[PDB]
Formats: structure tokens, C-alpha cells, sequence
């Protein structure tokens, strides 16, 4: 096959490792940087340009766009759509995914656990918010379009007070969520690729930081999974239209609570902790869907 | 304005 | 029935006329400050707050989502619709509307009329951008998110060069259309309520300014449109899942070709050109299709 | 006189006041939208030009320039200064204010009454911030370069740590103070013209007509001339520790204070532009 | 003596040279992150924390205060004043120099050369502005606040109403200069230390491109070398990189940087920028 | 709402 | 390109 990668860096371990592994396998990998593409949108004869020339021939795309460039991203991998290239993750499926408030409310409204979750922009009774969710302590993150801008733990009433009226002045989007601390800091990142979870670990935080990414200081392990966990990753990629997903999922006093569904997720992590070649199995499931059948 | 387009 | 209108200003023209029309009609009329409107998505106990009390017993919600807060307003409107709320418009068409990027790769991907029109951000060949779109004259649209930032007419190929040079590495999404010159500076606004145009009207740009908007000062008139433009006009808001649209037509050469598909359309200057109830017309169509 | 008045909108109840005061008084009045006005820096002759033509014969300049164009506001300003116009306001004393971590710095040198303040952007150390500052109940202030973006009661130690852990990263300057509880949600607005202050106000969270010390009387004259205004709003506080500055406006509203005093500032105004151009 | 350089990052090659210098001059150089500094505005001993402890025994401070910080950077200097430490640069001259528009109208009203310059933000007659700056071809910049967004060479005037009638619509500050093609994208970066040009480099954009690519050695005129030193004390500034156009109407000030690069001008010249730096501290 | 603060 | 230029 001759499959494009949507990245704006061939360098990142995740661009580099599916290049590597397309490659293993007899694939032609490009990496196309996507902001360079440009497009003209007829129907009758569809075609994407890059540094000069149209890109031809191409069997499969690969998305890796990020969350700044989801708009622009999306309306190349829509043209490669148009164009008959089969895509990993679909436009349509990537847009909903990166836009936080309609995947929670489209995961509630499908029965998928979550934790107890609130909306506000600029609420006249920051207190009602406040009780509406269940109280302090939450977690309030700071959403602007399809970017997370910050999080912040607000373990009394009074520190959930203060950083609310803070990012009132921000005229940004706020999501408000209980904080399970039954999880002990600890949640599962579970990789999914059809109707699998194909690798999994546990993201244990540092005593006192509550976020769990390496990147914050948190230590990763294997880890396995209860059917009910695998059917609700699963589940949750199934409900967002997605092939290839990370659900970050919390063990809570009511069962498994997503967290997050990501339609790019990362493979330096997984990789490292399961020692799973992932890029060659996302390879696999373009060979089975995308390629010659 | 923005919502009378 | 009891009607929300999503607004952020109860002052406003369209707003007000909505509220008028539905009281006539002896609905309970509501405006809701989209962004006062705080909720709780927990599927055991979904809420909507305003004001400190919960919203209850609405049967139809009308959305005047501005543009800047389409995430948010759609996060409003999409809860109206879990609690069992007729919206006007749905949360789903609305957001596609806005991605305006989206919005002409659907309309060109279903056949409809549209300026020849390219997207780029940081293209590495301006030259071969320009050919590709028929070369200048050509109008660049400058888009930031689900927000349209300028509309600009590069008269020559340097003119073009110079724009696309300027905003590589503003990190703005550019549209390239060819510039319908044939048009002399109007636009038809086709009102689509359901499957029918209830009312059209010619907006012509002051002499010299190409840009046609009532609010960039330009003038309104009566015109009587082609079956291929209610045609259109009716396809282009069926094909964005949209009950209620403004459509938006240039006079080209190859016949009519969409500018624009506005889910929030304003009614100042097609009620005051026409003089017919639109507010109304609104107002009928959801009793219809959300009450009794 | 010619007098220009820089302001984006001939409708606003200060815009419209102060053409109204000036014609009352046989001045011509002209409202130039500042964002409209385009200038050669660089040649033979310093020159505005508006709507395609030259400003010509201005003998004075009212700037009401909002926070969000203060750079461009003063650049427009500072250009009627080269041509020989008198400003109410220099451009040097506007973006001087506009500036509220240099007007507390300079006010605090100046010996004038200030709330306790601190300044952070990413402290590595909050507890010893909150502690410097004399710990909680206090207000954090979030600044984006000359505009204020929100005022927040922190009432906890927990409630400050959790508002500045929340802004580090988010790339504002943070504004720490004592909480004058004591005002009991009461300001002063004392209005400034040269050496006098000619109207104030009691702000209530609604206004009333209120008798100001001596003391508050000589901090806000102190506070305008050490910041270089002839006009300027003053707010101050009635705190245990005595009247403190919490805000000097190059461009202060007329409505509020000609409502409750029933005086004409714009009169006022317009008599010291006759006194000093 | 004991040194601040006020520095985001301590590994940035400026940076690391004054530290450098300074030491092997037998000076305690201490690196501050600007933004990591917090203070009690007070009168009656002025003091800056720093990781939980004051700053004490600091008898100057290098400000290397990048522009998207100069209102937070220009405090922490300020404070550091009040505090009786010498800086290298004054806050009021960094902050004059990073409002581009303050510092065009300062040189211009001082008879420093120029090119012929405009500013607008949303004018009505865009064919009145191209016309009054002299035509094209010009060049186009884009500023917010503190900071240039954009540059854009518009070589007709089809062109320059194009970018204007673009840029209008970002509701930024916007300058229009006439274009210096005799330069040859060519300029002069003149690195003064106290009314002294004490290095100067010739850069030369790549062909095609208009923005400065290339370095080389340059030997200044006396009326360069001037001009240099002029605009420099004109802004305040004892430390300035001084950028210069060789115009037919003599040389005209690009950039007056209250924090300029060593790297180029240390690499190109094999002066030890640094340490003459250094040395100025020591003498004032 | 700014030209009068 | 901030404080390096
Ligand atoms: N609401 C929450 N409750 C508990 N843990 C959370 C919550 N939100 C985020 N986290 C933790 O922080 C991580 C994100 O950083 C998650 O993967 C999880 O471990
Ligand atoms: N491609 C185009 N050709 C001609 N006029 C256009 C074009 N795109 C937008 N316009 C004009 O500019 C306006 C957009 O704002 C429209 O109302 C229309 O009059
Ligand atoms: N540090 C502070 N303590 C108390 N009130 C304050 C403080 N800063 C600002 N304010 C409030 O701001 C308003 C005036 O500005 C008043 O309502 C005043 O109470
Ligand atoms: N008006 C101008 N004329 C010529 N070159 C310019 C002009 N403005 C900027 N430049 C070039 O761009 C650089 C700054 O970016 C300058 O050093 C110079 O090389």
C-alpha cells in the first residue's frame, strides 16, 4: 500500500514508529506535513497539491492531527476521503472526538460510565454550579474550541469558588467534574483498534499530583483489565465512530468512568510499559480494511 | 450583529 | 407551547420579532442567555440552570447561536435535545454550518452551485494555489476556527501572492474563490423555511465596495428569483440538515452559485423589503413539527 | 477652541457630554475615532489624516482612549502633541496608567496610600507570596498586558493557592492585595481637574453624595499629579490604615458622578482646556 | 560583584556567554527566570523573592526580558532599581523601545534617519495611505502591543490594498514603510556598549527572500557608526543592537533591541561581546 | 462599557 | 526570535 501520515513532525516517536513499521511490512509511508496541503474542492475530479504537485496513488491516510490544527486537518483528510483513500479515523468521527462538551454529552447520552460532569461559561450562582455536580472536591478544566487550555484540582467549596469567578474573566468554556479519589490516582489507558483492546497499563500519579501523565511525574505498569473495562473502551470508541482510540478509564464505586477518548493517541508510553509493536498492529488493521481484499 | 448573519 | 430562544441579547431585532410573533401565536416565548445557561450532563439526573433555578416544561427551543460561541451554544442546544426539546434548528447542522471549510465540501461533493474555490494554510506553492482556482482576480476569506476574520479581492496574481505571503504563519485557514465580477456587487438572500423559499430579497453594495452586507452599509431591494435558485437555495439547507437558513446566491455566469448558509439568519432586512410575517412563518413551523 | 475628542463612539454619555459642554461655550467640537485617524511619522511635517483628508487648525485634544488601543490611542496622541495641539492628558501619563503594575510601584514610592500588594506570574513559592501579603482573606487581580481581566475573592489560604496553581501556565500577571473588608463593599470615586478634586461619589455593592476627608481629598490631587494627569478618576478605600488608592483612570465616566452631583465636569473640563490652551 | 541576568532559559547562548564572561572575570553571575521572581510593592525596604528566599547582595542586573514579558519583566527591573541594583538597561528605556510605534515617533522628532513611515489601524481611504508613505513598493508589518506578528513586501499597489484590506480585519496596528531596494537585503547590525559601536556585521538575506540568510564583516562610515550611537542614547539605552539600511538619502534605523542576540555578531566578528559587556558593568 | 471605566 | 533577535 501507499499510505499517507498526517503529521506536522516526521521526528515524534509515534510519526517515526508508524513510518517504521509501514515500512517493515512493504508500505510506501509519506509523511505529509498537513499544513502544507492545499486543495481546490471540485467533486469531478478530486485532488489534494503539496509543495507543488498533486498527491497520487495513495491507498490509505493515517490522521495524526493535532488538537491547535483540528479544522484544517480535517478538511485534508475529508478531500483524501472524496478522493476513495480509506482513513484510519474518519473526519467526521476526529471533529466530534476533539470538540470535549459533544463527546460527553453524546457518551452520557449512550449510557457509557462517567464521572459527574457540568457545563458553564458565564454562570450568574457559581455556588448552585458548584452543588449541582456534587460539590467540592472537582476538577475544572478550561476548554477554548477544541483545545483543553488547563485543569485545575479544587479539593474545598471555596477553592472551587475562587477558580471559577478566576476563569470567568477568561470568557472561555468550563468543565466541571467530580474528582473520583476511590481511583487513588491511578487510571487505565486502554488502546483500541477495531472491536479490541489490543494493549493496556495502569498510570499511577506521584503522592500529591492528581494528573497521571509521565509528562507530570506519574510511573506506568501492566496491568489487566475486567471484561466489563474492555467492553466499555471498546464501547466508547464504538459510540465516537472511531477505529483506532485511547480511553482513559477510572475504577470508580459505580464501575469504569471514561475519562478521555482519543482519536490520536500516543504509542511511547504503551510501547515501552507492553513492549507490543502497536504500529505494526494499526499497519495490520489498514492491511484488513484498507488495502487489496 | 453575530446573530442576525 | 413554551419556546426558549437562544440569544444573548432580548434587545435584538430577530430576537424580539420571534418573541412578538410567538406571543400573538399565545406561546409562553423565553429568552435564554445562552451563555447564563450552566448544566449537568449526569444521565441519571440531566439538568439545564439559569439563574440559580432549573429550566422545565419547554417543548421547542429556536437557536440564535452567534458565531464566536457555537461550541458552547450547540453544548446548550444539544442538552434541550436530550431532554426531549424540539429544536428549530439541530445542534449537529448548525456546527456543521459553521465549519465553513466542511460546509463547501459537502454542498461541492453534493452538486451544488459554488464559486471554483481552494483552501490552503501554509502552502509551500502560492503560484500553483492561484492556478488551480483559475488565477486572479480572485477574493480571499481569511477564517479563524468557525469565524469568517476578512473577505478581500486580490486583483492580480502579485496582489494574491502578497496576501497568501502575509497570513502564512498567522496560522489562519484561507478559502481562494474566483471573483464573480459578472455579479456587480449583489447578492440574493433566499430565507428557506422547510422545503421553500418564504422569502428573497437583492442586497447591493454601496459603489465601489464588492463586499454586499446590509451591515457593511449597503442597500435592499425586491427581486423575483429562477426556479434553478429556490431550487438550490431549498437543496443547500436540506443538504446542511437545516430547517430554517439563510442562503446566500452571486448571479455568475454558470448560474447560481452559494455563498453562504447562515443557521441563524437575521429578519431586519428581509421583513422590511418584503413585509411579510417571517417571525410568524417561524413560529407556524414549529407548531407543526414540535407541538399540538 | 478646536477641539478634537478621541473616542470610538460619538453616542457614549462622556463623548456626547463633553461636544455638548464645548459648544455651550463656543468651541467647534469634532469626535475623531481614533482607530480612523492614519499618520506619516517619518517626513517634512507631522500630519493626521482622517477619512482621506488632513486634520488642520485643532488648538486642544480631549483623549478618551479605552484600555484595549492604548498603544495606537497614544501613537495618535502623542502625534497631535508634535503638531503643537494641548492634550487634556499627556500620552506619556495615559500609558503611564494603563500600566497598573508601574502606577502601584510609583504610588507605593511616592509614600500614597495602597491596600498591601503583591506581584507573581510563576512562583515557585505561593504559601511565602500569600504569607508576604498577610495572608488570606486577599484579592488576586489577573492583569493581560494593560487590561484588568478579572478580580477575585480568595476568602482561604487553600482558595489562593488554588486560583494562582490555575493561572500559572495561563500567562497572566497576578495581582495579590489585602481584602479591605472594613470598606464593607464602599469606594470613593474622587474626580480630579488640575490641583482640585470638583465631584465624588460613594460607590455601594449604587451611589451616593459622600463628604471626603482632608486626607482623601490630598491623596487623590497627590495620586493624579504623581501619575502626570490634570483629569483623572481616583477610587479610593476607607481602610483602618486610612484611604488607600486602589485605581487612577486616565479617562473616567461622567455619568455615574454628574448624575448623583448633579455638577457639569464636562463644563468643568472644557474651562480648564480655555485656562491652559 | 554579584550579577541578575533577568533569563527565561539559562541554556540560550547569550545567556550562558554573560554567565560565562562574568566568572572569568571573578563575578558571582546568578540567572533569575523573570517570570519565577514575585514582590511586595513597598517603599520602606524594597524586596523581590525568588523560591521562597529574597534576593540580597545584587550590585547589577543584565535584563534579557523577552517582549511577549516586558510589562512583568519591566516590574521585576523596576523593583530591583528601587532596590538601589544598577541595570545594564533602564525599564523606562526597555519599555519605551518594545512600543515600535513610541520609537518611530521619538527617532523621527530627534532627526534620526528613518524610512518614510505610516501608521493605521482601520483607515477609511487606503489609496490616501499608500499614497502619503510614498507608494509602492512597501513594506507591510502587523504589531500587537509589545510584539511585530508579520512582515509582508507588497511590490504594487494592487498589492498593498490587498494585505491592508486583509490585515484590517485582524483589528491589529499596522505599519506601512517605504521599501529600501538599494539596500540589496542587505543591513547593518551595530552592537553599541556606551556610546560606542563596539561591533558591527553586514547581514544578506537569501535570493528571493527580503527579510535578512548570510553574515558577514562590514566596515561602518562615520555616519553610520553616528547613527548607531545616537539612536542608542535617544530610546536611553546603554546596551542596544542597532539595525541600519545604507539608503540613497544616508543610513535609516530598522530596530533599536534593548536585549540584542550575541550569537550572530560573536561568531561572525570573534569579539568577546560578553565580556565587554562585563566590563561596562564594572566601570559604571 | 471601556472609554468610561 | 524573542530575547536573541
Ligand atoms: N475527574 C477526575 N477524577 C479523578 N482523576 C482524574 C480526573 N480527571 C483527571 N484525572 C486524572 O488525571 C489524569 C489526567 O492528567 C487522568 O488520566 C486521571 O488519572
Ligand atoms: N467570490 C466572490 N465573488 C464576488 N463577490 C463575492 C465573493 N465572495 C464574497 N463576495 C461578496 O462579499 C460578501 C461577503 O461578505 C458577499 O455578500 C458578496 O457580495
Ligand atoms: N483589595 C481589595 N479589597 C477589597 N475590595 C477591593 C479590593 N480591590 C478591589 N476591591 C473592590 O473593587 C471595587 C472598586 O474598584 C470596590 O467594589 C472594591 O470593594
Ligand atoms: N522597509 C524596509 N526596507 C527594506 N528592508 C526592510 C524593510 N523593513 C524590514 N526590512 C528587512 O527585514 C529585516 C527585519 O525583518 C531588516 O533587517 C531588513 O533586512
Amino acid at each position: 500500500m501507499k499510505i499517507a501520515v498526517l503529521s506536522r513532525n516526521p521526528r515524534l516517536y509515534s510519526t517515526r514508529r508508524l513510518v517504521e513499521a509501514g515500512r517493515e511490512r512493504g508500505h510506501e509511508m509519506v509523511v505529509i506535513d498537513t499544513l502544507r496541503a492545499y486543495m481546490n474542492i471540485a467533486s469531478h475530479k478530486p485532488q489534494i497539491h503539496y509543495r507543488g504537485q498533486p498527491l497520487e496513488g495513495f491507498d490509505a491516510v493515517i490522521p495524526r492531527i493535532g488538537a491547535s490544527v483540528t479544522f484544517y486537518g480535517c478538511a485534508v483528510l475529508r478531500q483524501f476521503e472524496m478522493m476513495g483513500v480509506f482513513p484510519l479515523n474518519e473526519s467526521v468521527a476526529i471533529a466530534r472526538s476533539r470538540d470535549k462538551l459533544r463527546s460527553l454529552q453524546l457518551l452520557s447520552r449512550k449510557g457509557i460510565g462517567l464521572p459527574v460532569t457540568g457545563f458553564a461559561h458565564s454562570p450568574d450562582d457559581v455556588p448552585d454550579l458548584i452543588e449541582m455536580v456534587g460539590g467540592a472536591p472537582l476538577v475544572i478544566k478550561l476548554l477554548e474550541g477544541t483545545q483543553g487550555i488547563g485543569v485545575v484540582l479544587c479539593e474545598t467549596e471555596k477553592a472551587a469558588e475562587s477558580v471559577l469567578e478566576a476563569f470567568m474573566g477568561l470568557k472561555h468554556n468550563i468543565m466541571v467534574q467530580e474528582y473520583i479519589k476511590e481511583a487513588g490516582g491511578a487510571d487505565i489507558r486502554c488502546f483500541v483498534v477495531g472491536d479490541k483492546v489490543i494493549a493496556s497499563m495502569k498510570r499511577q500519579a506521584a503522592p500529591g499530583e492528581f494528573r497521571s501523565n509521565l509528562h507530570r511525574g506519574g510511573s506506568a505498569s501492566l496491568i489487566k483489565i475486567t471484561p466489563e473495562e474492555r467492553m466499555t473502551a471498546i464501547r466508547a470508541a464504538r459510540v465516537m465512530g472511531l477505529n483506532v482510540a485511547g480511553v482513559d478509564i477510572l475504577r470508580s464505586n459505580h464501575g469504569p468512568l471514561v475519562m478521555e477518548v482519543n482519536s490520536s493517541p500516543g504509542l511511547e508510553g504503551i510501547e515501552s510499559t507492553t513492549g507490543k509493536d502497536i504500529a505494526g498492529i494499526i499497519i495490520q488493521y489498514l492491511e484488513k480494511n484498507g488495502g487489496p481484499h | 450583529e453575530e446573530e442576525e448573519e
